RNA sequence: AUUUUACCAAUUAAGAAGAAUAUUAUAAUAAUGGGUGUCUUAUAUUUUAAAUAAAUAUUUAAAUUCCGUGUAGUAAAUUUAUUAUUUGUAUUAUUUAUAUAAUAGGUGUAUUAUAUUUAAAUUUUAAAUUUGUUGUUUUAUAUUUAGAUACAUAUUUAUAGAUUAAUAUAUUUAAAUAAUAUUUUAAAAUUUAUUGAAUAAAUAUAGUAAGAUUAUUUUAGUUGAAUUAAUAAAUAAAUAUUUAUUUUUCUUUGU
């Protein structure tokens, strides 16, 4: 029978919490790990978060296994220039609960952006990850550490050579337009017969 | 009431603590475990398994430039009839073959025609006898049968068809 | 509301420092240079030698 | 006598079947099952176990 | 094979049969899958391994943190056979047999009762069985054996009244049985040529006795040369004389001559 | 356990010793080998002639209706039945003559039986009624 | 320069006269209250009455009667008789203990979803009551052991109508004559006595409150109907066990 010890690590414990990028567990692979670059100039927050999470969790790999948590390191750039459609930065609420009574914190996207722009991207990545992995703390925490958020354009990850990941949004669609009218080109044999 | 006691007694070693020490607690735990595992296997396991294999195939197709939706529709159109399990096996162990399948689905190659309905030969309308010979439709059916015989694999019967059809003439003894 | 406690809840007490330091702990001892007996530093013997000088 | 049939294979493995008040047809069927199985492993039947 | 009976154990326990139990097998210790209950698939190697290695250590298993008895020693194996011969044949019956043999040369057996004849036969059988059991350990320990126990190897056979084979006598033939049906499964140490292996073991132990005697003589000569004087102890002289006479007589009884 | 039960075949090893005996065990030679006790019909009591000797003129055979005589032997005195012979609904409809014996294991003469007494062909229902009444 | 992380595992052979003039029916021949460690006399040691009781009875009719609580000699001293420690451990059956215990120094984990070892994926335990079928009520520490009674059957001797209210009438086909029993624990104080509210009897009985009622892998019908107190009107419906009608038809249909 498997047994998890009650004497686990804690945030107040002096040993502290580990980094899954530095850990050496069995279900953590590091060989097939590629570095992608994702520019967030203009791309919307939920769309860019979904695109980033699909490469973070390793879902784009054909050999993806739910147990083995493997993925690619995505470096998101220009998060300060991320764009959401109008009135959303003011209307979209972000709420959480603290241990104190009546501690229902409710902040706007504008407030979280003026506090730290990376917090918004991290929150949306957490949501997109918990959409599929919420049961295991491992499966819901280990992927997030593979995202390298950066407010401005500069970043120290120049040695890993991140490839400029290209992605197409599911919104592109051509509504039917009026058939343009143009002159017909005839033929001598057609005019003959 | 038939409580599975004598059968589930032998699995108590898999449990731990009081369920392994005492008997009835472990028996209740094993009964509940087996019941819920059977329920999950019957009504909920296949959904998750097929979702996993579908996601893997969709990722393999997206790495080439398509999606599960278009890939599945065009496979059904081209009448390839490859289960998602086989699609995943190809995507994981035969990337060249899976890429070739994707290229076939993407290309404008004419899919096979629908199966032709079995028709009746023209000789079935001939008066027989017209006034010890075989029926013309029966002879044509035998010829097509021998052709299909020789078409399947190599055999010592030969590629010619007239000599193989005229085997009763060989077996016949000259009177 | 009280109920029987599984063996795991009976073994949680040994994880705390109160149980370890009370029952299972060794002693720092040496040989009394005047009595040739195991002695803890700080507590002495009744003999006249051990009272005048502390061994 | 022990109402059981024992099969000893070419790798030391032993497989026993219980044939108490069992018909000789069933005995023959169990013997043929013995000679048919190799008794070298035991794996379930699943999509992941189709290929050994 | 781990829990039931080791390599040199005189015990015989079928590891898959619970014949030493006073209760039906309720719980199965080594279980890998939930399907191991209605069909444990025991007898397969990969599962009987789990079962017999999850079994607890017995008195002969000698668990890890517990001490393990020295069994592969020739100086322990020889007194084992000697004590078995003494447990089989009593001193009175042994003296009667020795007198009868020295008087009639195995011709006046009519004086012995049928019960004593059966006791002798059972003793010879048990001696043969225990020799078949200890044969691997004996072939392992023949290297670093000592002269006293090398001679006790013949002393015990003489006491048990079993003439060792040389290329009554009970080690001459094998147990009857067709080779297609005899047990041959691996992992169970069972020699199949007992009259062929015990005979070469007797030859090897005769050579070893000769080597030990020559080593003793050479050591005594080297000590005398280092002392530069012929001053031998009375104890050593008497010991050499009595051991020479004893080895000569006890090897002549079996039929081997140096 | 029961035949259609999961507890019927969970003893999959250890019931037999791999090594056979050296006195009573033997190998199957082939179809020409006569196994002790082998018989195609299910015989819970495999008693044969030698073990359970039968005393009759002939061994009971499917050709013979009854193993005893059918006609009086001309070299032995024949004694008819004390009361006249009548064949009822259950009688064997055949003459039955038994070879009466003496205290010196010698056949003295031959006496005819009664089919109503020794010709009423047996029936399992009545035999079971008798047995059940006696045992209860 | 000292120096082996935290957590995670298991009931099995049983050594011994520490098992027997042993438990329960069974004996149809004896009997003045049994008390050994006892032991003087008895104005102080007296229990008797014509009934249903240590004596216990082979049928189904009729008949008093506002639920008919019912059957007579089979032999006249005739062999249904209240038996008992050994001239079979009396015989034949049946049942039977709750003292004694070395067992493994580490397979899964180490920032928290709950056994099947490739890491995920799954859940809050059962049995009763609630018929407005629950979120209502009550019980379950575990191990071992006790714990509850409608005969699934019928071989030759053999032979079986009805009907008037009654006196009567009798021109219609059959049959394997066998009865004995029928959950359990409880829901109440009156009874019959004794000793100064307790003591001992009552499976006494409650239109009967409530619960428990021991045995998997199975092989065929209905899932909200019926409801007429009472002169001559075709018929209540559900549930369940057995059991029977092969007629047409273009397919279907549990009557
Ligand atoms: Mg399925
Ligand atoms: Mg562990
Ligand atoms: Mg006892
Ligand atoms: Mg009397
Ligand atoms: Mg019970
Ligand atoms: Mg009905
Ligand atoms: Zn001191």
């Amino acid at each position: 029978a498997p047994f998890k010890s009650v004497l686990r690590r804690h945030k107040h414990h002096p040993e502290g919490l580990p980094l899954y990028n530095d850990m050496s567990k069995q279900w953590l692979c590091r060989e097939g790990e590629r570095w992608w670059l994702l520019d967030a100039r203009g791309e919307q927050l939920p769309r860019v978060a979904a695109v980033a999470a699909q490469y973070i969790t390793g879902q784009h790999r054909p050999d993806f296994t739910p147990g083995m948590i493997t993925g690619d390191h995505v470096v998101i750039v220009n998060i300060k220039d991320v764009v959401m459609v109008g009135d959303q930065w003011i209307r979209v609420p972000i709420t959480w609960q603290t241990a104190y009574p009546g501690g229902k914190y409710r902040i706007r996207l504008t407030d979280m952006y003026e506090r730290d722009p990376c917090m918004l991207m991290w929150w949306f990545l957490k949501d997109e990850v918990n959409r599929h992995f919420v049961r295991k703390l491992k499966t819901r925490i280990a992927p997030l550490e593979k995202a390298w958020l950066y407010e401005d354009s500069i970043h120290p990850h120049a040695d890993k050579n991140p490839r400029p990941l290209c992605w197409t949004d599911p919104e592109v669609k051509g509504w039917k337009y009026r058939d343009p009218q143009f002159i017909r080109r005839w033929k001598p044999n057609e005019f003959m017969h | 009431h038939y409580r599975a006691k004598l059968e589930l007694d032998r699995i108590r070693s898999m449990l731990r603590g009081r369920a392994r020490l005492e008997r009835k607690v472990g028996l209740k735990r094993l009964f509940f475990l087996m019941r819920t595992q059977t329920r999950y296997r019957v009504e909920q396991q296949a959904h998750w398994e097929r979702a996993i294999v579908r996601k893997n195939v969709d990722s393999a197709a997206r790495e080439h430039g398509t999606g599960w939706q278009h890939l599945r529709n065009e496979l059904g159109r081209q009448n390839v009839m490859l289960l998602p399990r086989s699609q995943q096996l190809l995507a994981q162990y035969e990337p060249l073959a899976f890429r070739a399948v994707v290229e076939l689905c993407a290309s404008r190659i004419p899919p096979p025609p629908p199966p032709v309905v079995a028709s009746v030969p023209e000789e079935s309308y001939t008066l027989w006898p017209p006034a010890s010979l075989s029926h013309p439709a029966a002879r044509v059916e035998l010829r097509c049968g021998v052709e299909r015989v020789l078409r399947r694999g190599p055999s010592g019967l030969g590629n010619n068809v007239n000599e193989l059809i005229d085997a009763w003439k060989e077996f016949d003894v000259s009177p | 509301p009280k109920r029987k406690k599984n063996p795991m809840q009976l073994r949680r007490k040994v994880y705390g420092l109160h149980f370890k330091e009370k029952y299972l702990k060794m002693e720092e001892w040496y040989y009394c240079p005047l009595c040739a007996e195991p002695k803890k530093p700080g507590e002495w013997c009744r003999r006249e030698d051990c009272r005048q000088i502390k061994p | 006598p022990e109402m059981a049939i024992t099969g000893v294979y070419r790798d030391g493995s032993e497989r026993s079947y219980n044939t108490k008040n069992l018909s000789p047809m069933g005995i023959f069927l169990r013997l043929n099952n013995l000679v048919s199985t190799a008794n070298d492993y035991d794996q379930p039947f699943c999509a992941s176990h189709l290929h050994f | 094979v781990y829990g039931g009976s080791g390599r040199g154990d005189l015990l015989y326990e079928n590891p898959d049969a619970r014949r030493h139990s006073g209760r039906a097998l309720g719980v199965l210790n080594g279980v890998r899958h939930s399907s191991q209950a209605t069909m444990p698939e025991s007898g397969q190697l990969y599962y009987r391994k789990l079962i017999l290695h999850s079994r607890p250590p017995n008195g002969s298993c000698a668990g890890l943190q517990r001490h393990c008895h020295d069994t592969c020693n020739w100086s322990y194996l020889i007194p084992s056979l000697h004590r078995c011969a003494e447990s089989a044949i009593s001193a009175k019956l042994w003296e009667k047999m020795c007198q009868l043999g020295l008087e009639d040369r195995s011709k006046a057996w009519v004086n012995l009762t049928q019960y004593e004849r059966q006791r002798v036969r059972d003793g010879q059988n048990l001696y043969r069985y225990e020799v078949h059991q200890r044969l691997p350990l004996l072939e392992e320990s023949i290297g670093w054996a000592q002269l006293d126990d090398l001679l006790g190897w013949f002393r015990s056979a003489r006491r048990a009244w079993v003439r060792l084979p040389t290329s009554s006598s009970a080690m001459s033939c094998r147990l009857e049985g067709h080779a297609d049906s005899r047990d041959t499964t691996p992992g169970r140490n069972q020699v199949f040529d007992t009259p062929e292996r015990v005979e070469q073991l007797t030859e090897a132990t005769v050579h070893r006795i000769r080597e030990e005697l020559q080593r003793l003589n050479r050591s005594e000569r080297s000590d005398c040369e280092g002392s530069a004087a012929m001053r031998a102890s009375a104890r050593r002289l008497a010991r050499d004389e009595e051991l020479s006479r004893c080895v000569e007589e006890e090897l002549g009884w079996h039929g081997v001559a140096l | 356990s029961s035949i259609f039960s999961p507890r019927y075949d969970w003893r999959t090893s250890g019931v037999h010793d791999i090594a056979p005996r050296d006195e009573g065990d033997f190998l199957y030679q082939g179809p020409q080998h006569v196994l002790p006790g082998a018989h195609p019909l299910p015989l819970h009591h495999p008693h044969n002639t030698i073990t359970r000797p039968v005393i009759s003129p002939y061994i009971p055979s499917p050709q013979r209706s009854h193993p005893y005589f059918t006609a009086p032997l001309p070299e032995l005195p024949h004694f008819s039945t004390t009361k006249p012979i009548v064949y009822t609904y259950g009688t064997m409809k055949e003459r039955i003559i038994a070879p009466v014996f003496n205290l010196k294991n010698e056949v003295i003469y031959t006496r005819e039986l009664d089919p109503f007494i020794f010709g009423m062909y047996p029936e399992v229902e009545e035999l079971s009624k008798n047995l059940t009444y006696w045992m209860v």
